């Protein structure tokens, strides 16, 4: 029944606005109000605000200046507008319906939350290096070999194993950032005598420009 | 009790207490003013004032407030907040201290017939001009006049309060059986008269 | 149709005279105090009290009354029952009778650019202590205390008056046209601290 | 500009000033009570009757009257009208001719714990025994027993602020000082309600007499 | 959730509570009002104004089935103490009070119990009127009254009866003036030779 | 505010074990706390608030206690449903969440499967010289790595991920990363990668030497 649901863009460029769209199904704004809360990358959730069933505004005192909340009760909706924005603003913004008991407050119900990245840097496609043991050490019929996927941006990057012939034994390890690009590593388990002789090929595709590339093993 | 609430439902819905109950426009409003002296609290030549604790007796026919007990469950008669109908606004011209209105507004009495009996409590100081003469074998004429503060003759006819019997018994009532009788006074004569106006007012004094 | 209707709906139909007039709660009301003596009524030795007749006029800034004239046909001056606006609620804290407030409920006046004007009168009976030793050719220094009843310091915040040749009036105000002379007491000093 | 306001509307929405002001009616409210003397109106030997200007200081914490200060721009405290609270019945015992309980219904002081601190003033008429054996020299020992009149012990608890009056803003009288004073809380039983016992704070001020007028004049 | 709060909505504003109308099934039906008198302090007695000043503590009680509850329904609460504007009152006045004073000093918590009884007990100080028999002074003896009544009620809508207390199981009306030792003061010129009550 | 600190960090119990998370803040919170359960990519639910109140259509296993600043969320039975991460957080002055317990399904020890690759010929062709060490299924996920180049210790342009539990096995999967130019890699020959683990008393090494 009581639905809430976050919307906005997943990029967005430093110093410029950031706009988030909570559309509200099963109850009325007029009797419930909605809070802003956001989860920085590597921190718990804070609390940004709230837009009151009466209308009014209330704002976290660090972000007071920072933030504006607006409302539109005939399209059941919540705005959030944040300008200067910063690297340190990256994380999931979630809205909430909030319970109360007289004066107290608290969250009852939460969207699912809108990712927001803060950065920079533009789209860029991603190089694709094997990875091949530096060294015979072992024959067994389980080898580990993969592929090194570099300098791409923004998220998300996909990578597969001859295409559907991947099967389960792929291990796609999250990505990190490094002087503001992306890096992943994927690894696959092969029999020590068929990569030598298969052509076991890692298919990487990159959404942000539509970007294709096809790797073999090396060594 | 329902019946008793709802026959008042129906009674003050739509009723206007502000407004006093003339049929037509040129209907005049008979109130019975009768006095009952419960204790002569004490009379200070000083002051020249009167002090006395007194019981009125205000009857008068207020037409809204009629109804036939037969269509609720025989309830002849009904205990009504006096602040809830609309009161004769009868007031001590004479008093001393600037109190015009009842100690206590305690409920009246409401007839099926429409007729209305008021009896509220009154502490009264009235102006009394000493006979200074012959004291201390003197005597003194104290009066309470008695009259409604803001409607003419022509809206609210005074009328003194008659006997239980319909006589004229012009008299102040006294219950000799629970009357406060003063250590200093006696109490000789009692009557009561309307005086006619000279816009103008009736009074019973 | 009258200017003062349009006026008065317009500054009090979301008005609360509950809240300070303080855009954010750590900010100070200044209140313009000018207590004007109108007469010294008695001074009570036997009781200790010293029964007075003031005009308490307190001037403070309400930005929710705030108003200009060209808008609203020229009105300059708007009456306003004091029970609708928001007062500081100066009381006599040395009084003696358990009458803090004022005697009459006066309208206030509420003028464009939304300085409030309040001039109540007031008879306050307060404690003087006497010095009968040199009777009778004493001289008695009675004292007036007037204080916020509900806020603090960091509330609300008393000044004097300023004079129109821009003096600040630190003393009590006599008007030549209300003082009337006691028969029994002169009056010599009246500083305000 | 607007939120406290709606603090106060959102604390007495569906408020009642009838219960007591706890989470559990198997609680006991606790009451701290400190009577300030301001100043020692009049002593009257004839009447028996001694009349103080008082400060009667009432502290109580209000579960339901609690708020959260970041939803409220940090406001931290109000001020609200005692008339639309619950409020300890504290009354009189030994009223002569006065008020029983109070009747100068002040603002009290709430705060976002749920702290309510009232304040009201009242004069105090008061019977106290004179004893007449060593006038003009006498030392009068007159007390004020305060307590809740309709809620019992086991009810509404009061105790008091501290083991003495507080006489910091006490005007010195002319006629009498206050040579002691101090503050008992007793628990007692009343024929009414034998099953109850009411608690009460009674106190007391040993008040000597200055016999030099009464020197000159008389002896 | 405070039991207190939801027993008074269930009683109030369920109920559709009436403080207008009397405790009766039927209007013909009187109301059993007892009446007890607790003396706490004889304030005076002035002979020269003929009034007799007393502290009183009133002690009212009578049936009001509109208010009973099951205990065990509203987690045991056995007593509930409410504003006496909330409920009906059966309206009692000092008749023969001397300065217009006809209703009590404070209003304060009627008392409730489960089993529908509605009891009160404000305190009130009454200035009475007391003719003075000055014959012996001052070693006279003085017959003060108070006379207690309703006026908004009559015999018919209300029955005044003295309360009635029980020893050994045996019930038997209290035909004084209840003097309670914790609350009473001893009067420095008056002493009580005898306190009776009578309906 | 007050702070707020979550124990354990990570707490690993199997298919229906009692578990009681703890909650502690630094002040009292008046049993204004409440506990809600987030899962990866979905909307937070409310669990409890208040301290005791169960929200509607929440499991009845789930059961809240506590006082002052100490606060517990016990779960009767763990079920396969309910391995998620639980945020207690404080709404009596300000706002506040702990850091987050997140719950594993307990798994027995298995050693990792340990591999390093040196930068491929493309690599370098682009002058890129990140070497990498792997380390697919293991259990626990307490684990360290380190770079040893010439035999001494390198810490610099050292990264490193870890994967969640697996689905299916439910062990846990590493990668770590050592970014270097290439003329910092040909400047050094030997390279080995050393793996710490609960399951062995010594670390597992690999080690290369020059190109492949
Ligand atoms: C002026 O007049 C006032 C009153 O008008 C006087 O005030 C009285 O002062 C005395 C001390 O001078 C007080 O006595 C003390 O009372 C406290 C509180 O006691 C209460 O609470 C106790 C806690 O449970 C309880 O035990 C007490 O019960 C007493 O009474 C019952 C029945 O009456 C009896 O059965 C008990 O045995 C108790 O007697 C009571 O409810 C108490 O804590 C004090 O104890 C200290 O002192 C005693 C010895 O004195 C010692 O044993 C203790 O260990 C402790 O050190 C003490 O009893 C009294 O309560 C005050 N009364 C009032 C009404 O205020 C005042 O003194 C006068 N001043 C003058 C003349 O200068
Ligand atoms: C008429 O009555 C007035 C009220 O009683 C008198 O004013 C007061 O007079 C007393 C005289 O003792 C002053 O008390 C002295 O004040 C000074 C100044 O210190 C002040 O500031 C410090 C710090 O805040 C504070 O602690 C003090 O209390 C003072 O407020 C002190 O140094 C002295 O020790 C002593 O306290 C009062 O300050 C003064 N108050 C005011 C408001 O004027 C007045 O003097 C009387 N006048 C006549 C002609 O009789
Ligand atoms: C109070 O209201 C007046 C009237 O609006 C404000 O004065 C200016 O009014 C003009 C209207 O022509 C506006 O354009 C200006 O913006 C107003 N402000 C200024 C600073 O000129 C006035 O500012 C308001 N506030 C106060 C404190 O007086
Ligand atoms: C009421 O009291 C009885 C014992 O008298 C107890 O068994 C019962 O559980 C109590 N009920 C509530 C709701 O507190
Ligand atoms: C229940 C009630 O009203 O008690 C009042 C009398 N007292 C306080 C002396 C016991």
């Amino acid at each position: 029944e009581v639905q809430l649901q976050e919307s906005g863009p997943g990029l967005v460029q430093p110093s410029e606005t950031l706009s988030l769209t909570c559309t509200v199904s099963g109850f009325s704004l007029t009797s419930y109000s909605v809070s802003w809360l956001r989860q920085p990358s590597g921190k718990g959730p804070e609390w940004m605000g709230r837009m009151w069933d009466d209308g009014g505004t209330v704002y976290n005192s660090g972000l007071k200046s920072r933030l504006s909340i607006s409302r539109d009760t005939s399209k059941n909706q919540v705005f959030l507008k944040m300008n200067s924005l910063q690297t340190d603003d990256t994380g999931t913004y979630y809205c909430t319906r909030d319970e109360r008991i007289r004066a107290i407050n608290w969250f009852a119900y939460w969207g699912q939350g809108t990712l927001v990245t803060v950065s920079s840097a533009e789209t860029t496609a991603p190089s694709v290096y094997p990875l091949a043991p530096g060294t015979a050490l072992k024959s067994n019929s389980m080898v580990t070999l993969g592929c090194l996927v570099k300098g791409y941006f923004p998220e998300p990057v996909t990578v597969t194993w001859n295409s559907g012939a991947l099967s389960s034994g792929v291990h796609t390890f999250p990505a990190v950032l490094q002087s503001g690009l992306y890096t992943l590593t994927s690894s696959v388990t092969v029999p020590s005598s068929t990569w030598p002789s298969q052509t076991v090929t890692c298919n990487v595709a990159h959404p942000g420009q539509q970007h294709q590339r096809w790797t073999r093993k090396l060594c | 009790s329902e019946a008793e609430g709802r026959l008042r439902e129906k009674l003050f819905s739509g009723y206007d207490s502000s407004v006093r109950p003339a049929r037509e426009v040129g209907d005049r409003v008979r109130v019975s003013v009768g006095l009952i002296l419960a204790q002569l609290i004490s009379l200070n030549e000083k002051d020249e004032e009167m002090s006395t604790k007194v019981y009125l007796d205000l009857e008068w026919t207020d037409y809204r407030l009629s109804w036939d007990p037969a269509e609720h469950d025989g309830i002849d008669s009904l205990r009504i907040t006096a602040e809830s109908v609309w009161l004769p606004d009868v007031v001590l011209l004479n008093n001393n201290d600037g109190n015009f209105d009842v100690a206590l507004d305690i409920s009246v009495v409401v007839s099926s017939d429409g007729s209305v009996r008021w009896q509220p409590p009154g502490i009264y100081r009235s102006s009394c001009s000493i006979q200074v003469t012959y004291f201390p074998f003197d005597w003194q004429n104290c009066t309470m006049v008695f009259s409604s503060y803001s409607y003419d003759s022509s809206e609210v006819s005074l009328q003194t309060g008659l006997g239980p019997d319909g006589q004229g018994h012009q008299e102040i009532h006294i219950h000799e059986g629970t009357f406060i009788e003063n250590g200093q006074w006696e109490i000789i004569h009692k009557p009561s008269r309307l005086i006619q106006p000279p816009g103008q007012r009736q009074e019973v004094i | 149709k009258n200017e003062e209707l349009r006026l008065y709906h317009h500054l009090f139909n979301n008005y609360d005279p509950g809240s300070r007039p303080v855009r954010e709660p750590e900010d100070t009301v200044t209140i313009s105090l000018k207590v004007t003596l109108t007469n010294l009524i008695s001074l009570n030795e036997k009781e200790e009290t010293l029964t007075t007749s003031v005009w308490i006029g307190i001037d403070w800034q309400d930005y929710r009354l705030n108003y200009s004239k060209d808008d609203f046909g020229g009105i300059e001056t708007l009456r306003v029952p004091s029970e609708l606006v928001w007062l500081p609620e100066i009381v006599l804290e040395n009084n003696i009778d358990g009458q803090f407030g004022v005697a009459y409920d006066a309208n206030v006046l509420v003028y464009e650019g939304g300085s409030v004007t309040w001039l109540p009168p007031a008879i306050y009976r307060s404690v003087c202590a006497v010095e009968v030793t040199y009777f009778p050719f004493d001289w008695q220094n009675c004292s007036l205390i007037f204080r916020s009843q509900t806020y603090n310091a960091e509330e609300v915040e008393f000044t004097f008056a300023v004079d129109n040749d821009g003096k600040t009036i630190n003393k009590i105000d006599i008007d030549t046209e209300a003082y009337t002379e006691n028969g029994e007491w002169a009056i010599d000093f009246c500083p305000g601290v | 500009s607007e939120h406290e306001t709606r603090l106060v509307a959102k604390l007495f929405k569906d408020y009642s000033s009838v219960v007591r002001p706890v989470e559990d009616h198997r609680q006991v409210v606790e009451v701290t009570v400190g009577l300030q003397l301001i100043q020692l109106i009049n002593v009257d030997e004839v009447n028996q009757i001694v009349t103080t200007n008082v400060r009667l200081k009432q502290q109580w914490v209000d579960y339901n009257l609690k708020w959260n200060p970041d939803d409220y721009g940090g406001v931290k405290k109000i001020h609200i009208p005692s008339e639309k609270i619950w409020r300890p019945d504290l009354v009189l015992y030994n009223n002569a001719d006065g008020d029983f309980a109070i009747v100068k219904f002040t603002k009290v002081l709430l705060q976002y714990t749920g702290h309510i601190t009232w304040t009201p003033p009242a004069i105090f008429k008061s019977y106290c025994e004179i004893i007449v054996t060593h006038f003009p020299f006498d030392e009068q020992n007159c007390s004020m027993k305060l307590g809740t009149w309709t809620y019992d012990g086991s009810v509404v608890a009061i105790n008091p602020e501290s083991d003495q009056p507080d006489l910091s803003n006490f005007m010195e009288s002319g006629e009498w000082v206050i040579k002691e004073s101090r503050g008992w809380k007793h628990s007692v039983t009343y024929s009414c309600c034998p099953d109850t016992p009411y608690l009460d704070i009674t106190y007391h001020f040993v008040m000597q007499r200055l016999p030099l007028y009464f020197i000159v004049n008389v002896i | 959730l405070n039991e207190e709060e939801r027993l008074i909505r269930h009683l109030f504003q369920e109920k559709g509570y009436n403080k207008e109308l009397r405790p009766v099934a039927h209007k013909e039906e009187s109301v059993d009002v007892a009446l007890a008198l607790t003396l706490s302090n004889l304030i005076s007695l002035k002979e020269v104004e003929e009034t007799l000043t007393t502290n009183v503590w009133i002690e009212h009680g009578w049936t009001d089935n509109r208010l009973k509850w099951n205990a065990e329904e509203f987690g045991n609460i056995s007593v509930l103490r409410l504003p006496p504007d909330m409920v009906w009152l059966p309206e009692i006045v000092l008749e023969n009070n001397n300065d217009g004073s006809f209703q009590i000093s404070y209003s304060c918590n009627v008392l409730v119990y489960h089993y529908g009884f509605v009891y009160w007990l404000p305190p009130a100080i009454f200035r009475s009127s007391c003719p003075i028999s000055v014959t012996y002074f001052p070693f006279d003896w003085q017959n003060c009254s108070l006379k207690f009544s309703s006026l908004k009620y009559t015999a018919k809508e209300i029955t005044l009866s003295l309360k009635q207390d029980a020893k050994e199981n045996r019930t038997y009306p209290v035909e004084w003036i209840i003097i309670d030792p914790e609350g009473f003061t001893e009067n420095g010129e008056w002493e009580i030779v005898h306190r009776p009550a009578r309906v | 505010d007050i702070v707020i600190t979550q124990s354990p960090s990570l707490l690993s119990a199997s298919v229906g074990d009692r578990v009681t998370l703890t909650c502690k803040g630094s002040q009292n919170i008046d049993n204004y706390l409440a506990w809600y359960q987030q899962k990866l990519g979905e909307a937070p639910k409310l669990l409890i608030y208040k301290t005791n109140s169960l929200q509607t259509g929440i499991p009845s296993r789930f059961s809240g206690s506590g006082s002052g600043t100490d606060y517990t969320l016990t779960i009767s039975s763990l079920h396969s449903e309910d391995l998620a991460t639980y945020y207690c957080y404080q709404y009596i002055n300000g706002y506040t969440f702990g850091t987050g317990t997140k719950l594993e399904l307990k798994r027995a020890d298995a050693a990792p499967t340990v591999s390093i690759f040196p930068p491929s010929t493309e690599q370098l062709a682009t002058g890129g010289a990140s070497v990498v060490c792997l380390m697919n299924n293991f259990y626990p996920r307490d684990i360290s790595v380190k770079w040893k180049i010439d035999g001494t210790e390198r810490r610099d342009g050292v990264l490193d991920s870890v994967t969640d539990q697996d689905s299916k096995d439910s062990t846990y999967s590493m990668s770590s990363t050592l970014s270097l130019t290439k003329a910092d890699y040909e400047s050094h020959n030997l390279y080995t990668c050393e793996v710490v683990h609960k399951t062995s008393s010594s670390p597992v090494v690999k080690s290369f030497n020059r190109n492949e």
